[PDB]
């Protein structure tokens, strides 16, 4: 059959640097009839559809930046991005169309940027949820880098939690993360202080945000 | 302007069937092969099959992963592409894209639709509960809690607030999804001006506006 393989699985590059990525096919994609390689590259930005960048191995689609260049022949192909931009954050796929079509497994390009501390916000449960017997406390850890981060919840001073990180931001190359603590109303009502504490490598001091139920 | 727009995805039980459509415009439909490609959440693109152009008899081909079980057809009067899916299984859960394919000259998929999400599950449809997240700059949110299946859409001020917005990917917990969205605006602008999250959950036809009130 025709097996398409890509490398690396993922890598991160700083804005302005060069990105190199590879695509292999189990058999030659060089069509003897037209003497072209039936190999195309697609870019898929977070939560977007794939978009054509390059086809016939090296032909850059109109509207696609000069910084994207496809190369290689036969079984081996390379996508090169010079002077990478923040907006270039995406999974990049190669695809043969020599015999039906087959996509490679993709290469995830992340953007390296300077370390940035998160902005932390805590939100008490809404009365419209409380009416119903539940109490979700939410903390946003917004616009930080790098991705690793620790969140602790403290209720009246001591430590049902859902965490979610966003994809990397296509503009400032930051990540954000939400932490949601869900309690019953009966349990929420037993305690006064609710605290989320974010520890990130940007500071040895956790960022602490809190509210007290008596102050609501 | 070339347009492709898939519809028809949502929740279906194991063993059931489902038919997707892809409305096209802006190009000579019959000149073109058309393909379907799917993508399970967080995974790679998978080519599924194509239907050829007029010059080639509108014949069909399929990946072995789906041959015998999926069927591609086309309406040449209305420029609509179809995918018939039968005997669906868990692994068929995915975003389905239609893409414009070969014209006899170029080797490329030039255009792709926005995608339609198919979920294969025995779980019931459950609409979301939508809760406000209120406390130089101020960060507000909406919590979109306890829904199934994916997806939901979240906008802010019917889309006029687009900068300083992010939506946190949904997390599945005990058979339901929850997600949240943040919006950051100048504190001189809220609560003095209105901030509202607009939430839709197509599977239950849920439409919600939630004003963030101080
Ligand atoms: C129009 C015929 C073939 O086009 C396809 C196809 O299977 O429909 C689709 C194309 O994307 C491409 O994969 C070609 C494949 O390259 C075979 O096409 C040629 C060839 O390149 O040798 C071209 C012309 C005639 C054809 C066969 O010799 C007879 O149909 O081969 O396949
Ligand atoms: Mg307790
Ligand atoms: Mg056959
Ligand atoms: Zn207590
Ligand atoms: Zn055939």
């Amino acid at each position: 059959d025709i097996v398409m393989s890509q490398s690396p699985s993922s890598l991160a590059v700083s804005a302005g640097e060069k990105v190199t990525m590879s695509c292999k096919s189990s058999q030659s994609l060089l069509n003897s009839r037209t003497r072209k390689n039936y190999l195309a590259w697609y870019q898929q930005k977070p939560g977007q559809s794939p978009k054509l960048l390059i086809y016939w191995a090296s032909t850059r689609e109109s509207g696609v930046p000069d910084r994207f260049t496809g190369s290689g022949s036969g079984t081996d192909f390379t996508l090169t991005i010079t002077s990478v931009q923040a907006e270039d954050l995406a999974v990049y796929y190669c695809k043969q169309s020599y015999n039906l079509r087959t996509f490679g497994g993709g290469t995830k390009l992340e953007i390296k940027r300077a370390d940035a501390a998160p902005t932390v916000s805590i939100f008490p449960p809404s009365s419209e949820q409380l009416t119903s017997g539940g109490a979700s406390v939410v903390c946003f850890l917004n616009n930080f880098y790098p991705k690793d981060i620790n969140v602790k919840w403290k209720i009246d001073g001591s430590e049902g939690v859902l965490n979610s990180w966003t994809d990397q931001d296509s503009k400032d190359s930051t990540y954000s993360m939400s932490s949601t603590l869900t309690l019953t109303k009966d349990e929420y009502e037993r305690h006064n202080s609710y605290t989320c504490e974010a520890t990130h490598k940007t500071s040895t001091s956790p960022i602490v945000k809190s509210f007290n139920r008596n102050e609501c | 302007e070339v347009k492709l727009v898939e519809s028809g995805g949502g929740l279906v039980q194991s063993g059931g069937s489902l038919r997707l459509s892809c409305a096209t415009s802006g190009f000579t439909f019959t000149d073109y092969y058309m393909s379907w490609v799917r993508q399970p959440p967080g995974k790679a693109l998978e080519w599924l099959g194509f239907i050829r152009n007029k010059a080639n008899g509108y014949t069909t081909e399929y990946s072995p992963s789906v041959k015998g079980r999926f069927t591609i057809s086309r309406d040449n009067s209305q420029s609509i592409l179809y995918l018939q899916m039968n005997t669906l299984r868990a692994e068929d859960s995915a975003t389905y894209y239609c893409a414009r394919d070969h014209d006899g000259y170029y080797e490329r998929f030039s255009y792709w639709g926005q995608g339609t999400l198919v979920t294969v599950s025995a779980a019931k449809t459950t609409p979301p509960s939508v809760y406000p997240l209120a406390p130089s700059m101020v960060t507000l949110g909406c919590l979109v809690k306890g829904y199934f299946p994916e997806p939901v859409t979240v906008t802010w001020n019917s889309g006029s607030l687009s900068s300083g917005v992010h939506t946190f990917p949904a997390v599945l917990q005990s058979d339901l999804y929850t997600l949240s969205s943040s919006v950051t605006v100048p504190s001189s602008t809220w609560p003095s001006e209105t901030v509202t999250c607009n939430v839709a959950h197509p599977a239950s036809s849920t439409k919600v506006d939630k004003k963030i009130v101080p």
